[PDB]
RNA sequence: GAUGUCAUACUUAUC
């Protein structure tokens, strides 16, 4: 739809004047239905005509009709349909809702967004349908089963959350009764999905809640498929819950020790995988509970060869750090020959298991460095350092971790002398993996073991890897920066050879090469000040001041970041691109619509306002403060946090008299993320400078007849009070009539802003003797607790939590008095919530503030201990 | 995976009036084949242009690589095409 | 003098006015904060200092109107009409059983000596000028942040456990500046722009003038 | 956080593992989500930081950069004496924007 | 008005008292906690008096304090739990003359509530773990470790909470090179509060639950739970391992019960009361302290009842099991909160009401002419143990530290016709009450 | 099960706090004991309404803001009003031309005057007690007088100049008080000319 | 729901007066057992020591108001 | 005063 070609008339109709060229609709306003989805919405094309022929299930057709607004409708229409389905989930019932949601999600012509919307509708209708989806548990579990084994992590997390919500809503007996015929199924993928769902239900409902059922499923001797499914469920529960199965490790080990003894090799491999998952989950733990599991594992690893021997070797490598020093030394002396013999294995899974076990086999004492460098490192370099290992991510990350472990155990120089030959290869993935391994060796160990005969070769390999980059990955620049930080003063005959390559890469036909050169100059900017290189940095700054005319914005943002790094690494008033010829040069650069470039320009403007404010004639700052209001309303969450600091620095430099009027004039914009940012900038300007000078002006913005300007002024006052804290004791009497008049307004947003300002004044002036203004604010905020809005209720709860800590728990108990036994339940629930919040805030303070209760006929409630006096 | 705010057409604001069609075709055609380009020839619409591409992904890559491009002495901005915002003058 | 301060064991202390012509005693002043005070002590003609069994000590101050000419049915909230206010409240940790405003040393000033049930003895002295009180408050705010207690409890949350503190300066936190490290004392003196012997003399002069 | 009402914390037993924050949420609080006046660091639980979950962000969940800490309004209101403020489940937040 | 409150006289009524080598030398030192003040005294055997070396203000309500020594060390660290929700493990530095806080583990909120831990604090005799239990439905176990820079480190606190179960006391059983065990007298109040008939509250006696913290699984689980026929008031751990009968005896109203589980039976012994004293018409007598001592030969317990009769009890056991428990009335002492039996024959009794005493042990054991009783004696018709009152003959008073707590009334008067005024106050409770006049001058 | 209001008023010691809705609750005695406590605060009256306490002042006129004396004594309000009057007359071209070359020094009054108004000229507002709650009609109920004294508005409406001489300063209803006698509802009321001296009691009434 | 199960003594909208009175009595007993000043006052008011007062406060924790209704 | 469709505006330093 978005990539369909259009004619000339459709292109001409979408352009205004003044430019020179160089039935099928169901019931009216429903969205367009797919031709393959005319089966679930087949009853919507005809008219309803409700006249003595409308059963209850036709109302379920309306539950389909809102589904027609939920699948491919408008996002406000989808939000309205989701609200109508969540507000009427109990009245419509879970039966027809499940009967309409089950064939919709099981369609073979679905999409990712429709499946995500169906999962969101199933999760949103799961809170109101509690204890009612027990017959519909299997119909939801059969649809949520392939979602956990999906490729996307977000869909798997949503499926796990839906399975946890179904296990919390259906209890423990229904989930065990529904998944009981789903263990002995003929399909292996359905059995694995049922085992994963049972492991998720055991993780969401507790380990002893499903421990005897899993023990009975594992101890039953009827078929190998049920035992394999139980072992897979135990392995998934051990891999999902890391440190949660640590008190229940013995009960899992006693069930896992019964396996790996039958004639079936698949059940033995599943038991070995479950033992390896239990060893890797609780580590270092389970030393005494795994004493009866190593004796069959060593026999299975020494008597046979294959996938089961590789699983036993992986289990031994996972349980070897979980033992003592002598036990690991005895296990490592008898497993190194089996690891060296399995280095030439043609299988990829056995090679991955050997690469995973080699990282844990040499991680402590017992293994000498000479034998590991003589008989372990040449076969690991000849059998694992290939081109096919860099293709898969799991085969490359584990190999890089094993190389980092071998460099940390034996030595970094012996690995750097053998890994530098692959840096100038013809493969990009192998060169990136070698650069990542070199960066990990430079970050973990360092470059002190590298001599002068290898550092120049490593620098040449890093330059060849950076100069022959085809992708947009930042691994090579980070590796070069880590190598430069590890070198330090040893890269002194290397700065002209890097500068001649950085300057030649800035003039090219491509756009990513100049951005990569600017990123490499920014990453190597801190290595020039510590190496007594000031003329090269002054030349690079003068080059970057003129190289700001790159038409690519990704190169211009990198050049601005390199200029900011050069200004941070050097002096602000001692730069050959000085601040007098750079701050007017960046004033048209701040009006860019980019994300990273505008954020870098805002950071440079903030640095020039904080460190070089005496380099301007007090005129460009007042013009840049008007452009700072246009730098907000961006979906990046980085420029809006720096623009307030830049406005505060400009107000501290040029005086808080010109920026405050602009911040008050820009508060009336009627746009999201534009009024809160100006209020935060005004609060930062009041916190950086004197808060009294912005005190009457903040009292002036409430005088204008406008709701948005008054709400922005109240938010600015609340943010200034929250930024001040203990300094708000002198500005409480000036804000007390404004907070008294703002709480009596008809608008709920102004009342919530006044409650937030009262909460900030209570949390800031707590313990200063200002309880009279806090009580006067609480006496007006107490009728505001009966609101129906959740935001106003949260603001009233925050104001109550501030007044309980400021005015004392006794005043909070007196304000909440005679409301716990109230006849109206809508006020009694709020009073009970306020009493629970006051008890959670201060439980010991409610003893002395408790009221006197008379004794009853059968029970006594009079405190005779505190009533007596000596 | 693409946001619904992006489209095949992109608007440019505060453009130099002395720019020719070849420079605009070279600047817009760097990220992909450009289908059409219309420059403003009005005093009320000077400095703005509309570039429509053939591919949606190429138009998104062009709009991601044109916000704040280095041009002559003006602050040109690249934004997505909107039906309600383009007809604001009427 | 022509009045009674009836201290109740549960609610507060209530003031009653006695008439000369008649013989009635109608209460016209009470407190809204529950304290459950055990002992009490009169310092001025309007304010009254009391101490609770929980460990706190407060001072109820009369309003400046003080309408005592009441001849005699609803009040404000199930009580009297002239509700008194509190101007000072501090928690000491032990139940103060005796309090008396007197002079423990000749040539000094008046101070409230308090004896608790834990064997300790406290002395509350008012502030002469606002500058010395502001300096003592700044020294207490510096010592609460630079010298945390060994028990882990906050210094501001210790006196504000049951009743919140109001114009109460903890002398035990201010007197611990001479038993700390010299670098922290020099930093606290540079933060207040003074000398550590000068700060020690300013901390010891009030203790020598108010008590022994 | 306070923005998303569907976000729930772990509220488990906090150990000795200090919480970490990413570069996009550096300086912000865990409960109040404020970047002004930090008072006390955040204490993570044992299950929230184990293996690959060590050194991760408590709010977002990506790679950690700086140390996590609470503001003064949470330390004064005794909000730091509760359980571990680790976001485990993510509901209706940063999930539909990736698929669109 | 703005006032300032200073402390003229410090608190003298000590609430908690412990003993140990806090300085790190061969001599011992006493640590007293008066609720809001922590003091350190040096019981020097040359002069016999007590001299305070350090006094700090904790600015709170110290609920519990216990000194514990690590495995293979000389200095003992003090773990203190207060009204705040953080346990502080500190060590006394003789050079800087201050209590440097080594660690502070926060596991709850502030305020003296029933959910915040800090009320009961038990430590293992080996020095491997520390248990902090609240009044009801809250418990935690921290594992202390020794880092190779001679550093004391604290691990994550475990979870050992049990809902609807109140705890009256807690102690740590001795285990030589094994898992630490914490024994507590728990009481379930679910059936007593769910039954409105009122008969369920009469069969709700406490039960001794011993939880063994497993170091291999890194968790805390309840190992054993044995019911008791009487409501226990306090627990006293016995030294074991290579010493002898490792266990935890329980004290109750005229009852002392050794309930070492596994193989030893529960040996109960009534408390020997007075001969013909008219002080208990229908009431019993419970213990107030344990005061365990070991002079590298055997083990003894200097128990103190509600009257003040200090009794030295010694357990005569077999090589593996307990045979019988013997006790005898050692001497007469005032009622103290906690007693500290130090080395070289010294006993410090810090009375909560009155003055504190520090006596020297002259005749230890006293098993020569005293009519000592035993738990294996077939005595019927109640306790059948009438001990005669006698003055102090086995110990002699050496130091008498004066105190003023409890002070119920105090006045400032100048009735002595002096220049400086004097303060007339009260002290003591009951027979130990006295009127004390104090002046600013020196003795 | 649920008793009436008469039994709840006769059983409780304070029947004045008993309402009609408290008889159908789950605990009438506990609610009567909590409502008649010493420091308890009553429930607001908006819990039984249907306008959510914010739909009453819809068409009523209200002032925008009430500035205090310390904020109005600094000259910032008149400068802000002058800036708002000057900014309302500018067009879009005058607003766009002032963004590239702004004119500094908008008001530029003082720098220590605001600190002197916020620190030295600080005035305490009119606070209230914690028991005095707020309602919808609390801002308009300002009617909540003494025998023997008259206000200036009543003296201007009745035409009675208040003077020290008691010849015409008492109202002309004092002739009936002299002919008939003192009022029986106030025996302690003393009026000048009948039971009080005229030059001494110049307040035209005394309650002794 | 979960707040009453995690932190005991919070309460809900259907909380009776007997359970709230029992929770207040348990909180007062915990505050008397925790604070040394209240225990010293209870020991000076009676003739028993601190250990007997602590045992009497611990034995009264089980149903301090009586049987429920 | 409620219901169900549409529109406008507001809030939580949301992205």
């Amino acid at each position: 739809e978005r990539n369909r070609p259009l004619s000339d008339e459709e292109l001409d109709a979408m352009f205004p004047e003044g430019y020179k060229v160089l039935n099928d609709q169901p019931s009216g306003n429903l969205p367009f239905l797919k031709p393959d989805d005319i089966q679930y919405f087949d009853k919507l094309l005809v008219d309803v005509d409700e006249s003595t022929l409308s059963p209850e299930e036709q109302k379920e057709r309306k539950i389909m009709k809102l589904l027609l607004k939920i699948k491919n409708g408008t996002p406000p229409m989808r939000k309205a349909a989701l609200r109508q389905i969540t507000d009427k989930a109990r009245e419509f019932g879970a039966g027809p809702l499940f009967n309409q949601i089950l064939p919709l999600l099981m369609s073979p012509t679905l999409e990712d967004q429709e499946r995500h919307l169906l999962v969101k509708v199933i999760d949103r209708i799961l809170y109101k349908l509690d204890d009612l989806v027990r017959p519909y548990v299997h119909k939801i579990l059969v649809v949520i089963e392939p979602l956990l084994i999906d490729e996307d992590y977000y869909a798997r997390v949503e499926g796990r959350e839906i399975i946890s919500n179904l296990a919390k809503a259906a209890g423990l007996a229904t989930m065990i009764s529904t998944m009981r015929p789903d263990i002995d199924n003929m399909d292996e993928y359905v059995r694995n999905t049922t085992a994963r769902a049972f492991a998720v239900v055991a993780s969401a409902l507790g380990i002893p809640s499903l421990l005897p059922f899993l023990k009975a499923v594992c101890k039953s001797k009827k078929s190998w498929q049920a035992r394999h499914t139980g072992i897979k469920i135990v392995q998934q529960i051990a891999i999902l819950m890391g440190c949660a199965i640590l008190p229940h490790l013995r009960s899992l080990v006693e069930i896992i020790e019964h396996g790996l003894v039958d004639e079936q090799q698949k059940v033995r491999t599943i038991s070995a995988l479950a033992i390896a998952a239990l060893a890797e989950a609780a580590t270092p733990y389970g030393i005494e509970s795994f004493d009866s599991v190593l004796k069959p594992l060593w026999k299975g690893i020494r008597q046979h060869r294959g996938k089961g021997l590789a699983a036993f070797l992986k289990a031994i490598g996972y349980l070897i750090p979980l033992m003592d020093a002598e036990y690991a030394n005895y296990y490592t002396r008898e497993v190194m020959l089996i690891l060296i013999r399995e280095f030439q294995s043609p299988d990829e899974e056995m090679k991955k298991i050997v690469l995973k076990v080699v990282k844990q086999c040499c991680g402590t004492d017992g293994v000498e460095a000479n034998y590991i460098k003589t008989e372990i490192l040449p076969p690991f370099f000849k059998h694992f350092w290939q081109h096919r290992m860099a293709l898969d991510r799991r085969n490359y990350r584990q190999l890089v971790d094993t190389t980092v472990e071998l460099a940390n155990k034996v030595g970094a120089a012996e690995i750097i002398s053998r890994i530098v030959d692959d840096l100038k290869d013809e493969a990009e993935q192998y060169r990136k993996m070698v650069m990542e391994t070199i960066e990990k060796i430079m970050g973990n160990l360092g470059a002190a073991d590298i001599d002068h005969k290898l550092e120049e070769q490593l620098i040449d390999g890093i330059l060849y890897a950076f100069q022959e980059q085809t992708t947009e990955d930042s691994v090579m620049l980070n590796g070069f920066g880590t190598v430069v930080n590890a070198l330090g003063k040893r890269v002194k005959p290397y700065l002209p050879q890097i500068c001649g390559t950085v300057l030649w890469r800035l003039n090219n036909k491509s756009a990513k090469v100049r951005q990569q050169a600017a990123d490499l100059i920014s990453r190597t900017a801190v290595v020039m000040k510590t190496c007594q290189e000031e003329k090269l940095m002054g030349h690079l700054g003068v080059v970057l001041y003129e190289y700001l005319g790159e038409e690519y914005p990704e190169v211009l943002g990198s050049i601005l970041g390199a200029l900011k790094a050069i200004v941070n690494v050097i002096g602000m008033h001692k730069m050959t691109p000085p601040i007098k010829d750079l701050l007017p040069r960046l004033t048209p650069i701040l009006k860019n619509r980019h994300e990273k470039v505008q954020e870098n320009c805002i950071d440079l403007v903030g640095r020039i306002a904080d460190r070089g404010a005496e380099y301007v004639s007090a005129r460009e700052w007042m013009r840049i403060c008007f452009e700072l209001l246009e730098l907000l309303k961006a979906h990046k969450k980085a420029i809006r946090r720096a623009t307030v600091n830049t406005f505060g620095y400009i107000a501290k430099a040029i005086g808080p008299h010109d920026v405050l009027a602009t911040l008050l004039n820009n508060l009336k914009v009627q746009e999201r993320q534009n009024r809160v940012c100006t209020t935060v900038a005004i609060a930062i300007v009041a916190e950086t400078c004197s808060p009294f000078t912005v005190l009457p002006a903040l009292m002036n913005e409430y005088r204008v007849p406008e709701l948005n300007v008054q709400n922005g002024v109240l938010k600015s006052l609340s943010f200034l009070f929250e930024y001040i804290g203990e300094m708000g004791k002198d500005y409480i009497y000036a804000v007390t009539p404004l907070l008294e008049d703002a709480l009596m307004d008809r608008d709920l947003v102004h009342r919530q802003t006044a409650s937030a300002v009262v909460q900030h004044m209570s949390l800031g002036v707590y313990g200063f003797g200002c309880e009279d203004s806090l009580n006067h604010l609480l006496n007006y905020v107490w009728p505001n607790v009966f609101e129906t809005s959740p935001h106003v209720i949260q603001a009233v709860m925050g104001a109550l939590e501030g007044l309980r800590v400021a005015i004392g728990p006794c005043r909070m108990l007196q304000y909440c008095l005679q409301g716990l036994f109230h006849p109206a339940r809508k006020v009694r629930d709020v009073y009970w919530k306020i009493y629970n919040s006051i008890y959670i805030g201060s439980q010991d303070a409610l003893i002395a503030h408790y009221p006197r209760i008379y004794n009853d006929d059968k029970n006594t409630y009079i405190r005779y201990e505190l009533d007596y006096i000596l | 995976r693409l946001p619904p705010e992006v489209n095949r057409i992109l608007y440019i604001r505060n453009l130099p009036y002395k720019i020719t069609a070849e420079e605009m075709y070279d600047i817009f055609g760097k990220y992909g084949p450009i289908r059409q380009i219309r420059v403003g020839n009005t005093p009320e619409t000077r400095g703005t242009a509309y570039v429509v591409y053939e591919d949606i992904f190429d138009a998104k890559n062009a709009c991601d690589h044109l916000s704040g491009f280095n041009v002559c002495n003006r602050y040109l901005v690249v934004l997505y095409y909107n039906a309600n915002r383009a007809f604001q003058k009427m | 003098g022509h009045r009674v301060i009836v201290s109740d064991v549960q609610e507060s202390f209530i003031w009653v006015r006695y008439k000369r012509n008649e013989n009635q005693l109608i209460i016209f002043a009470d407190d809204t904060y529950p304290r459950w005070v055990t002992t009490a002590s009169l310092l001025d003609y309007d304010t009254v200092a009391g101490a609770d069994k929980f460990g706190n000590i407060c001072v109820v101050r009369l309003p400046p109107n003080t309408n005592d000419e009441v001849d005699e049915d609803r009040g404000l909230l199930n009580g009297a009409s002239q509700k008194a206010e509190v101007i000072m409240n501090y928690h000491v940790g032990e139940t103060v059983l005796s309090l008396q405003k007197t002079t423990l040393i000749p040539g000094g000033s008046e101070s409230l000596v308090y004896t608790t049930l834990s064997g300790g003895i406290g002395i509350l002295v008012p502030f002469t000028s606002h500058e010395d009180h502001d300096f003592f408050q700044h020294v207490e705010m510096h010592l609460r942040s630079e010298h945390p207690p060994l028990c882990g409890r906050d210094h501001l949350s210790f006196r504000s456990y049951y009743f919140p503190v109001k114009n109460v300066i903890d002398g035990d936190l201010c007197e611990q500046f001479n038993s700390m490290e010299p670098n922290k004392q020099k930093n606290v003196s540079e933060e207040l722009d003074r000398t550590p012997p000068e700060v020690s003399k300013k901390l010891e002069d009030i203790r020598t003038r108010y008590a022994f | 956080a306070k923005h998303h009402p569907d976000l729930i914390f772990c509220r488990k037993q906090a150990g000795v593992a200090i919480g970490r924050l990413c570069e996009k949420c550096d300086g912000k609080c865990v409960i109040c989500d404020s970047y002004v006046r930090p008072c006390t660091l955040v204490r993570i639980c044992d299950e929230c930081n184990y293996g690959s979950y060590q050194g991760r962000c408590v709010i977002c969940g990506g790679p950690g950069v700086s140390d996590a800490y609470y503001c003064k309004e949470c330390t004064i209101q005794e909000k730091d004496r509760d359980g571990c403020p680790k976001i485990v489940n993510l509901g209706s937040s940063k999930t539909d924007l990736f698929y669109e | 008005m703005f006032l300032y409150n200073l402390t003229l006289q410090r608190a003298t009524g000590i609430s908690f008292a412990i003993h140990g080598n806090f300085s790190g030398t061969k001599q011992q030192e006493i640590v007293v906690s008066r609720g809001k003040i922590l003091e350190l005294l040096r019981p020097d055997p040359n002069t016999g008096k007590v001299h305070t070396l350090l006094t700090v203000e904790v600015f709170g309500v110290i609920r519990s304090l216990m000194a514990f020594r690590l495995t293979g060390g000389t200095k003992d660290y003090i773990v203190v739990g207060s009204d705040s929700g953080r346990i502080v493990i500190l060590e006394y530095q003789p050079s800087k003359n201050m209590f440097e806080k080594i660690h502070q583990e926060t596991f709850g909120k502030s305020g003296c509530r029933r959910i915040v831990p800090g009320q009961f604090l038990a430590v293992d005799p080996k020095g491997r773990a520390v248990m902090i239990s609240a009044i009801e439905k809250q418990k935690l176990v921290y594992i202390l470790n020794r880092d190779a820079a001679a550093r004391l480190t604290i691990s994550s606190p475990l979870e050992a909470h049990k809902a609807n179960t109140l705890v009256y006391h807690v102690v740590g059983v001795d285990v030589g090179f094994e898992n630490p065990m914490f024994a507590c007298l728990e009481m379930d109040y679910e059936e007593a509060d769910n039954d409105p008939t009122g008969e369920a509250a009469a069969n709700t006696q406490q039960t001794l639950t011993f939880y063994e913290l497993d170091l291999g699984l890194n968790h805390v689980v309840r190992k054993y739970s044995e019911p008791l026929e009487e409501h226990g008031n306090f627990l006293i751990t016995v030294p074991g391992g290579s010493d002898g009968p490792s266990g935890v005896l329980i004290c109750s109203e005229n009852y002392i019960t050794y309930k070492n589980f596994g193989d030893q039976p529960d040996i109960r012994c009534p408390i020997p009361r007075r001969r013909n004293d008219l002080d208990d018409p229908e009431r019993g007598m419970i213990f107030v302290c344990s005061a365990t001592h070991k002079t590298k030969s055997m083990f003894f317990f200097l128990a103190q009842t509600e009257q003040g009769d200090i009794f030295k009890i010694t357990l005569e056991t077999d090589e593996d099991m307990v045979t019988e428990i013997r006790l005898k009335y050692f001497d007469t002492v005032p009622v103290a909160a906690a007693m500290c039996v130090l080395k070289t024959g010294f006993l410090f009794v810090a009375s909560e009401f009155g003055n504190h005493y520090l006596y020297q042990i002259a005749h230890l054991g006293d098993d020569d002419e005293e009519p000592e009783f035993s738990s294996a004696m077939p005595l019927e018709e109640g306790d059948t143990f009438f001990f005669q009152p006698r003055p102090l003959k086995n110990l002699v008073l050496v130091d008498e530290l004066d105190s003023l707590s409890p002070i119920l009334f105090c006045q400032i008067a100048d009735l002595a016709n002096e220049d400086t005024p004097q303060l007339y106050v009260a002290c003591g409770r009951g027979p130990r009450s006295s009127l004390r006049v104090l002046r600013h001058g020196l003795e | 099960n649920r008793f009436t209001v008469a039994e709840l008023k006769q059983l409780v010691a304070r029947p004045d706090v008993v309402e009609m809705h408290d008889v159908t609750a789950q605990d009438p005695k506990l609610l009567v004991h909590l409502k008649a406590t010493r420091n308890s605060v009553p429930v607001p009256r908006h819990w039984c309404f249907k306008r959510k306490y914010l739909q009453g002042k819809r068409g009523i006129e209200k002032p925008p803001f009430e500035l205090p004396d310390f904020i109005k004594r600094t000259g910032i309000q008149e400068m802000r009003e002058a800036l708002q009057e000057k900014e309302e007359q500018k067009t879009m071209k005058s607003k766009m031309r002032e963004k590239v070359r702004p004119k500094m020094g908008k008001i530029d009054i003082d720098y220590q005057k605001l600190h002197d108004a916020f620190f030295k000229w600080q005035t305490k507002p009119k606070l209230t007690i914690h028991g005095d709650l707020y309602y919808e009609g609390k801002e308009f109920e300002t009617r909540l007088k003494k025998p023997g004294d008259l206000s200036d508005e009543l003296r201007i409406s009745l035409g009675m100049p208040v003077g020290p001489n008691a010849h015409k300063v008492p109202p002309p209803w004092l002739i009936a008080m002299q002919r008939y006698g003192p009022p029986p509802s106030y025996p302690n009321l003393k009026i000048p000319g009948l039971n009080s001296p005229i030059p001494e009691s110049c307040s035209f009434g005394y309650h002794a | 729901e979960h707040l009453q199960s995690k932190y005991i003594g919070t309460g809900h909208a259907d909380t009776t007066k007997w359970e709230w009175l029992v929770n207040q009595h348990r909180d007062s007993y915990c505050s008397y057992m925790g604070h040394f000043d209240l225990l010293n006052y209870f020991a000076i008011a009676e003739n028993e020591s601190k250990a007997r007062v602590r045992f009497n406060l611990m034995e009264k924790m089980l149903q301090p108001c009586g049987p429920p209704a």
